RNA sequence: GACCUGGCGGUGCUUCAUAUCCCUCUAGAGGAGCCUGUUCUGUAAUCGAUAAACCCCGAUCAACCUCACCACCUCUUGCUCAGCCUAUAUACCGCCAUCUUCAGCAAACCCUGAUGAAGGCUACAAAGUAAGCGCAAGUACCCACGUAAAGACGUUAGGUCAAGGUGUAGCCCAUGAGGUGGCAAGAAAUGGGCUACAUUUUCUACCCCAGAAACGAUAGCCCUUAUGAAUAAGGGUCGAAGGUGGAUUUAGC
């Protein structure tokens, strides 16, 4: 979907998402010139006719009752609906169907709050047919669209006078109430509805949390359901693996649950349930508790399509290349420089430690270069933790050119943004080992790098640690001009420099060293 | 027609007229000149009569982290945005056609009294 | 037909996305005309 | 090049033969003879179908019927 | 002296493009053609509605992309499947880039009730192949 | 402001699967292409184009893509759907003999939107008279009512069918029309035994 | 390392009648120019021949149209200007083509077409005689 | 929105003779018959004379679509000779090539 | 500079690329394959090969540039650097140095081919001074190393064949030997089988030429070529014909008999015959009729 | 008054002239008729180019649209968020003739002339160096020759606001728009092409071995047919001017 030139390429997760999002933008502002004009796009030159293609009519004809009311259904709103509710009962009075009455009550509790409230209590005046279709759709409105006491009355009445009519009546009810759950369910299985599984779905979603005392007796249920063989295992399976969630992992019940999904995963699948987005999502979400390897290799025909949203996706790798990198790690980046482009901050950190961990230094630079040509500027946590971690190393001699050269880079980086002012306390934090890598070829650089630090300080011993090396690696005065400097600034690398003016640098001239014993 | 309609560079050329007849043998004219312009540049692609609001390249296209829609502009904000861009042509037709003050030397109309200022850089590098 | 395209590309100026240079240059023209008499 | 435009299931020979689109003269006379050649014409042409056919046969029915006045 | 696609030769300040620079007669000798359809060809038909289609969806991209573009299209029409390929410039957001793209080929698409596509190479600044 | 990342080139490895990367037909896309191909007029001192300005590779046709990689894999792939020809039918002459009545339609496929041309509706036929007839009366009958149709020195009668749009209509009207040939040339008249 | 482990397979169903026989596959392509044309007639022979059938080839000769145009607008009679449409022939044979290879075979190729190309298919069968004769 | 006026009168006389097409055709051949009566051929050539003006396709012109010029054009490509020039020179067009033959 | 060092590494990864594309070891691989896989997978009508798509090495793409010919600072290296045409000032020195090293001890090479031999251009004069100085130095005798200098620009003669071609006799049924020709025309092609054990009669296109030409002037023509060798009576010939002009199909009859002729002949005789000038195809053709003119060559009348 | 550049010389010397100067070679135009343009006559009845470098020119089409002229009759936001074939090619773009059957044109540097306009060449070499364009080369046809193609800077304020658009000036009940008609003939001069004026001719079958005659209408009258709603080919008759060209002139290796 995205285009291939890399200036156009999409970077980074956010940028990517907004550019699909103006596509789709555009495609709606298409669908609006479409729909308003017509008249342009009414050539069918195209020799096969196409209705797709074809521009879109929802332009409400003559006043006609019965064609306005054979209309309603094809106009997909509620204005037309009550216009023609208002003349069919004030100058008419008379039905044109009670299929037609049926239609307006499922479009009218479809589309539902005050507005909510006068739609439905308009709908009592309608004519005194109304059979169960009609009772039964103004409860799966009362219940998807406002309060449960109304779907509960309705219900009553029902009574007094379907599989997912009594799914939202089961849902009003529930949304403790042990007696109230165990009667439910004793009923409806009595009664011969023989439900799709919907019922128990919407239950389980109910029962999103609970004790053991519902969570065991969902796998009793579960088994129930697999002895009257209906259920794919596909939803219910997902929900209680997600109520499982708790203080201390279940080796148990997990190596279980392990070996159902791998079964499930043998066997192709076939969509069902409409929450089957959540599935992916909340599913890694466990792995990522679960932290096992060959679990990660498990979980990953077309059953792809089941992540969706970006969000699910970003959700799903993310804690996929964490437990990767968190397990050699070789095969680890392979399959990361493999997936990367494709592929979308706390991954690159995990990348890091686990980079760490492995000691492959020669690996990370790539990584950096990687990921600030995708997105990774203005912004120093990475920048950071990358320097910490490279120069905790200085064992690698010809790497040093190369410890040079990203450093460089990450100063040409990091001295971009003045007016943000983030990169004033990026040297004083992170400036220390980069100089250390600036000294170790190239020398003057790293000088007058220090130089600026401490112009800006926060002395450590580490940088004691540079400014003794650097001093040591000759040249008496320019190794003076700056370590006496910076002794009388502060007192260590004063302490220090009791020690450097041993060799040949208190020699020179006593103006310096008057100074610095004045500071001492 | 629209399929009678071209680009712009021929139209500009054949409005200026710098050549044909006139330029050649330095008879010119009677000091008439078409100054050059260019319209493209100056309204940016997004504006028109009717003031829908584009997310993508008239509006910024997320705001407090939602999806914008597409919105119409109001008949009074639309002639605020005519009367502004009014002001803004007027405004940088202006700054186009101005006075021009080389100081006087000698007299008017003569290079007498007048400096180009110090040479040039040499190629070796040689500030004078 | 002419009149399908131009009155398109017509209605799409008024939208504001396809600068016509030709009509930019005709009504610039009549501006300056109806300004001078 | 004919997946679509099907002319409705249409016969080659409900096409060609409009010998019984023809019975309401007889076999010898000069409207015979003109509606005679105007069928082979129409069986001829691939381009019309079997509606354009009949809609120009049943014109020329109107018409001399209409000009009944003569029969010479 | 014949003056038919073809630039003045001037002092040598104006850049000027591979195929604007060369001439008409080196169309086939020396340059390729901007479309590639059939109609030319012998048995086919429609050419000139191919002409004036592919006139104006030039013309309308030219000026719905204006100002980034730096050349001529090119325009492969493969049976069915039209694909369109151009070159422009970096100046403007990628936003605005794709919006415009989307939008350019829905409109081709509801038009010509044809399957479209179109893509877009980008360039800092726009080859020169001569001052001329 | 913004700034394009570098092209595909030094990214794409040596080991890499080109038929992957380049499934269907595609513009040249110079970026991810990391050939230095050029293809231009050089100048005097001078050489053609870089390849990513040189609109000219994206004018010509492309095929970058169907590498002979892909064409056999694709190749081996469909191997499994494409069938076998009876071996029995090894010989023009045992083709004919096994299967008389040619018959050939044929149509042309272009570039743009709409795909009808009437040149779809015309097909010939050919059958050779002497195997099917079986008879001398009714052979001296058909060539003498047939004008052109035939040809003696490769023995061969054709006939074409354009009479109708539809190329099943053509087909089984020339069917219909050979099968009333031949009734008809079964039989004679008194005027036809007269010569 | 990411490769599929069950790749998806279409349905096929063997009908009961019997596929029709073709004997000829001749396809003609017209083109501009003779190395696309070079190009697309070897991607068919490699194809035929992966594919495992007879093949044969020959190039029929160029085709060109001209006619005379006046080079300018006015009044200009000797001096005018010419063109020419150039259409190169190719062709390709098939013989013994059973009637689902020839639909896999023209679903191949019409889907590989270049662009700037015309293609003419003549196909022959043959066909047992009828039964009221 | 035509080029001009003329062009106008061309599209109208087109939309007259397009939808005037079969009539004209079936009474010019009901005239031009030889066997059926002179008096039926004359009252046929009375009723052509009564049929209105712009009805018949002679009166049409096959004149260029972009500058409307009816000399110079080809029945193919339908434009105008200068245009043809233009496109061609400008490569717009596919595959034509100049005859340096 | 690095550029050109760049340009070949990067030349070198994209011919490994290639060498996977095309499915073939890259360990060996040739300009041939490189010129073949381009023209398969981006093909072009173009004429010109230097208009055409071309995937060639960099050494040969970029034409040889004179590198710096001074350090960094200082004087330069050669010591002509001060003036022009340094390098053949200094050719023209040291071949004077064995010039007069030679007296006291007692094909050629193009214009453009010794400038880009070099890295400067030159003059026709000063190029003819040096050949002039070339024949100078040869006209004495020359040593080893001398004739090694000379031929380093000297060039292969490349000298033509100034021959007919011969074509191999045939044999068929009944001990039958023979030889085909083909010969060409204007707008008449044939081919004639000659049998040289046969003799007399002559068909053409199955018909005799007494009632094939009415007239005589072509049976002339057919005689010519059996006169001129003055074997008439001793050869048999048939031929097929195909040809709109009566004197086009009886020249392109007597290119073919002669071409199947000199077969049999001794190469003695085809040298005759070619010195007799019956053995080329004839190059003449209707020149094209133009647009302005009123025909191939005449002009409309000049009004004034 | 003296100088710099170019043009011009019925200006000198030398080398040339390829079908161009001629002597030369051929076939034609200027003879008669016909077709089609130009000038001119009259009409209410377009327009433009109208030496070379237009005259079967815009036109590879005008019986009706093509029609832009004219008489008559109507519409006034008029298909056009108007329109105008109204003027200006001396505003132009776009497109071409011309020398050109040329080969030069030239940014950028240096030098000479006392630092003037201007010039810059001596190859056994004395201040010129040259980007780049063009020529050229290669590309198309059958080659490498040839033919085509190409042929820059610039002259003719060259032609074209009528291919189309556009600056300026106007009509914007009109100088715009719509529907009927005719207009498009020749006392005459001129141009390009066709026919023949003969026996290398005319007729007959064939396209070349024959037999007869001792020619010539593509104009006019009548008729048929082609399409159209309403000029072209064919048939009968008429059977002349015409007897091979006025200086002069055209094309061709
Ligand atoms: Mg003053
Ligand atoms: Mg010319
Ligand atoms: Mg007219
Ligand atoms: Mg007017
Ligand atoms: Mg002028
Ligand atoms: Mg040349
Ligand atoms: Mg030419
Ligand atoms: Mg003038
Ligand atoms: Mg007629």
């Amino acid at each position: 979907v995205f285009q291939d030139d890399p200036y156009l390429m999409p970077a980074s997760s956010l940028e990517s998402r907004s550019f699909l999002l103006a596509k789709k933008s555009g495609e709606n502002v298409a669908k609006f010139i479409i729909n308003s004009y017509p008249k342009y796009f009414q050539k069918d030159i195209a020799e096969p006719h196409i209705p797709c293609l074809m521009p879109e009519y929802f332009e409400p004809q003559i006043k006609d009752i019965s064609e306005a009311a054979l209309k309603e259904r094809i106009e997909l709103r509620k204005v037309k609906a009550s216009v023609d509710m208002f003349d069919q009962l004030l100058q008419a009075g008379t039905t044109v169907s009670l299929e037609t009455t049926n239609s307006l009550l499922d479009l009218l509790c479809y589309y539902g709050t005050w507005r909510a409230k006068n739609n439905a209590e308009r709908i009592f005046s309608l004519m005194p047919e109304k059979n169960e279709h009609s009772y039964c759709t103004m409860i799966r409105g009362m219940v998807k669209h406002r309060a449960y006491e109304q779907a509960l009355n309705l219900y009553t009445e029902l009574l007094n006078n379907d599989v997912y009519t009594f799914n939202a009546l089961i849902e009003a009810t529930v949304c403790e109430k042990w007696s109230k759950i165990l009667e439910l369910l004793r009923h409806m299985v009595a009664q011969k509805v023989k439900p799709n599984l919907q019922t128990f779905n919407t239950i389980l979603k109910c029962l999103r949390r609970f004790h053991v005392f519902a969570r065991s007796p969902a796998l009793q249920v579960l088994r129930e359901m697999k002895a009257i063989g209906i259920e794919p295992s596909l939803a219910t399976y997902h929900h209680i693996i997600r109520l499982f969630d708790p203080g201390d992992p279940l080796k148990r019940s997990s190596f279980i649950i392990y070996d159902i999904m791998n079964e499930l995963m043998g066997k192709r699948f076939s969509p069902k349930d409409p929450d089957d987005d959540k599935f992916f999502q909340s599913a890694m979400s466990i792995c990522s508790s679960l932290r096992d390897l060959e679990l990660a290799y498990q979980v990953h025909g077309d059953n792809w399509k089941f992540i969706g949203p970006d969000q699910h996706r970003n959700f799903y790798y993310s804690k996929f290349f964490d437990l990767i990198c968190l397990m050699q790690i070789d095969v680890t980046l392979k399959w990361y420089e493999d997936l990367i482009p494709s592929a979308y901050s706390q991954t690159m950190i995990h990348l890091l430690q686990a980079l760490d961990v492995a000691n492959r230094l020669e690996v990370i630079p790539k990584i950096w270069k990687d990921s600030k040509e995708y997105g990774h500027t203005f912004r120093s946590d990475l920048r950071e933790e990358i320097l910490m971690l490279m120069a905790r190393d200085k064992h690698p001699p010809e790497l040093q050119v190369a410890f040079a050269d990203c450093a460089a880079d990450i100063k040409s980086a990091y001295e971009s943004q003045p007016i943000r002012q983030t990169a004033q306390d990026w040297p004083a934090t992170s400036l220390n080992c980069i100089a250390i890598l600036f000294l170790r070829g190239r020398t003057q650089e790293a000088w007058k790098m220090l130089g600026l630090f401490r112009k800006h300080k926060i002395p450590r011993s580490e940088l004691l640690n540079e400014l003794m090396d650097s001093a040591k690696v000759n040249s008496p005065s320019q190794a003076i001009e700056v370590v006496e400097l910076a002794s009388a600034f502060s007192l260590p690398i004063c302490e220090g420099l009791t020690q450097r003016v041993m060799s040949d640098f208190a020699i020179n001239q006593e103006q310096k060293e008057a100074l610095s014993n004045l500071t001492a | 027609s629209f399929f009678t309609k071209l680009t712009a560079d021929e139209l500009w050329k054949g409005a200026l007229a710098e050549t044909g007849a006139g330029a050649k043998k330095g008879r010119g004219k009677r000091t008439k000149k078409k100054k050059r312009k260019d319209l493209n540049r100056g309204q940016i692609i997004g504006e028109g009569r009717y003031g829908f609001l584009w997310p993508g390249l008239n509006v910024p296209l997320m705001k407090n982290g939602a999806v914008q829609t597409i919105a119409q502009r109001s008949k009074e904000e639309q002639e605020k945005v005519e009367a502004d861009m009014i002001q803004q042509r007027e405004e940088w037709d202006r700054k186009k056609k101005m006075k021009v003050k080389r100081e006087r030397g000698w007299s008017g109309n003569s290079w007498g009294g007048i400096s180009l200022g110090p040479p040039d850089p040499g190629p070796c590098g040689e500030t004078y | 037909n002419h009149h399908t395209y131009a009155e398109l590309m017509q209605t799409l100026r008024f939208l504001g996305l396809y600068r016509d240079e030709h009509q930019d240059f005709m009504d610039e023209q009549k501006r300056l005309k109806k300004l001078r008499g | 090049n004919e997946a679509g435009f099907d002319d409705d299931g249409s016969e080659f020979h409900e096409h060609i033969f409009l010998e019984k689109h023809l019975e309401s003269f007889p076999k010898q006379g000069p409207i015979r003879h003109f509606m005679e050649l105007v069928t082979c014409g129409l069986s001829k042409n691939p381009y019309l179908s079997v509606k354009q056919k009949v809609e120009h046969i049943e014109w020329f029915r109107n018409y001399f019927n209409e000009k009944k006045d003569i029969l010479k | 002296k014949n003056r038919a696609a073809r630039v003045r030769v001037s002092k040598g300040d104006k850049p000027v493009t591979y195929e604007e620079a060369h001439a008409p007669h080196y169309i086939a000798h020396r340059k390729g053609w901007l479309s590639l359809h059939t109609g030319n060809l012998d048995g086919e038909d429609h050419a000139a509605e191919r002409t004036v289609e592919d006139v104006f969806l030039r013309k309308f991209m030219w000026g719905t992309f204006p100002g980034c573009l730096a050349d001529q299209l090119v325009l492969k029409r493969r049976g069915n499947q039209l694909e369109i390929c151009a070159v422009v410039l970096r100046q403007l957001s990628p936003h605005k880039y794709y919006f415009l793209v989307g939008y350019s080929e829905t409109l081709l698409s509801y038009f010509y009730k044809c399957p479209v596509r179109l893509h877009l190479q980008t360039v800092p600044s726009k080859v020169v192949y001569k001052y001329l | 402001r913004r700034k394009a990342l570098p092209p595909r080139t030094e990214k794409m490895a040596v080991d890499q699967d080109w038929p992957s990367v380049y499934p269907v037909a595609a513009p040249f896309k110079p970026s991810a292409v990391p050939l230095p191909v050029r293809m231009g007029y050089p100048v005097k001192k001078g050489v053609p184009m870089a390849k990513e300005g040189n609109l000219e590779l994206l004018k010509i046709p492309n095929f970058l893509h169907l590498t002979p990689v892909a064409i056999k894999k694709h190749c081996e792939a469909l191997k499994d759907f494409c069938t076998e020809w009876p071996a029995a039918l090894d010989s023009d002459e045992k083709c004919e003999k096994h299967f008389p009545i040619e018959i050939d339609s044929t149509d042309y496929v272009s570039s743009g939107p709409s795909v009808r041309n009437p040149r779809a509706r015309v097909v010939v036929l050919r059958v050779k008279l002497s195997s099917l007839n079986l008879d001398d009366h009714a052979k001296k009958k058909l060539i003498k009512l047939v004008g052109e149709r035939y040809c003696k020195t490769t023995d061969v009668l054709t006939i074409k069918t354009d009479r109708c749009p539809l190329r099943r209509q053509n087909y089984d009207y020339a069917v219909y029309l050979l099968t009333v040939l031949y009734h008809e040339s079964w039989n004679t008249e008194e005027w036809e035994k007269s010569k | 390392v990411d490769v599929p482990k069950d790749l998806t397979k279409p349905v096929v169903t063997i009908s009961d009648e019997p596929d029709i026989l073709y004997k000829r596959l001749s396809v003609l392509v017209k083109g501009h120019d003779k190395a696309v044309l070079d190009s697309y007639e070897y991607f068919a022979v490699l194809a035929a021949k992966e594919l495992g059938i007879s093949i044969k080839v020959h190039e029929p000769p160029r085709k060109i149209e001209r006619f005379t145009l006046l080079q300018s607008v006015h009044i200009y009679k000797k001096h005018r200007v010419q063109y020419e449409m150039r259409t190169l022939y190719r062709c390709l044979e098939l013989e013994h083509l059973t009637g689902s290879t020839a639909d896999v075979y023209l679903e191949y190729i019409q889907r590989n077409l270049p662009e700037g190309v015309a293609m003419e298919v003549t196909k022959t069968q043959l066909e047992q005689l009828p039964e009221h004769i | 929105h035509y080029v001009d006026w003329r062009m106008w009168r061309d599209v109208k006389r087109r939309k007259m003779a397009y939808e005037y097409a079969d009539e004209r055709l079936r009474i010019n051949s009901l005239r031009k018959n030889t066997i059926l009566p002179k008096i039926l051929q004359d009252v046929a050539d009375e009723e052509i004379a009564a049929l209105p003006r712009d009805s018949c396709p002679v009166r049409i012109r096959n004149r260029c679509v972009m500058t409307s010029r009816p000399r110079g054009v080809k029945r193919r490509w339908r434009l105008s000779r200068i245009v043809f020039r233009h496109l061609a020179d400008h490569g717009q067009l596919s595959g034509i090539q100049r005859a340096t033959w | 500079e690095d550029f050109i060092k760049k340009q070949i590494e990067e030349f070198n990864i994209g011919k490994r690329h290639l060498a996977n594309m095309m499915g073939e070891d890259p360990e060996t691989f040739t300009q041939e394959d490189i010129d073949r896989a381009i023209a398969y997978l981006f093909p072009s009508g173009l004429f010109e090969k230097r208009a055409r798509p071309v995937m060639k090495h960099p050494e040969q793409i970029f034409p040889r540039q004179r590198a710096i010919q001074w350090g960094e600072d200082g004087r330069p290296f050669h010591y002509l650097f001060y003036t022009g045409k340094q390098s053949y000032y200094s050719l023209m020195h040291d071949v004077y140095g064995m010039l007069l090293n030679l007296e006291k001890h007692q094909r050629w090479l193009i214009k453009e081919e010794l400038e880009e031999m070099l890295v400067e251009k030159l003059s026709d004069l000063d190029y003819m001074q040096f050949i002039r100085l070339l024949e100078k130095l040869l006209t004495s005798q020359c040593g080893a190393a001398e004739e090694e200098f000379v031929q380093r620009f000297r060039r292969s003669v490349t000298l033509e064949s100034k021959k007919q071609l011969i074509e191999p006799v045939q044999y068929d049924e009944q001990g039958m030997a023979f030889s085909k020709s083909e010969g060409k025309r204007k707008t008449a092609k044939a081919e004639a089988i000659v049998y040289k054990h046969g003799s007399g009669r002559i068909k053409v296109n199955g018909i005799d030429y007494q009632l094939y030409f009415p007239i005589t002037q072509d049976r002339e023509q057919l005689m010519f070529p059996f006169h001129f060798v003055d074997r008439l009576g001793k050869h048999d010939v048939t031929c097929t014909v195909s040809g709109g002009g009566r004197s086009a199909q009886a020249g392109a009859i007597r290119l073919a008999m002669a071409k199947a002729l000199c077969s049999f002949v001794t190469e003695d005789e085809v040298e005759w015959m070619r010195q007799a000038g019956l053995l080329t195809t004839d190059p003449r053709v209707r020149e094209r009729k133009k647009p302005g003119q009123e025909g191939a060559r005449r002009k409309f009348t000049w009004k004034k």
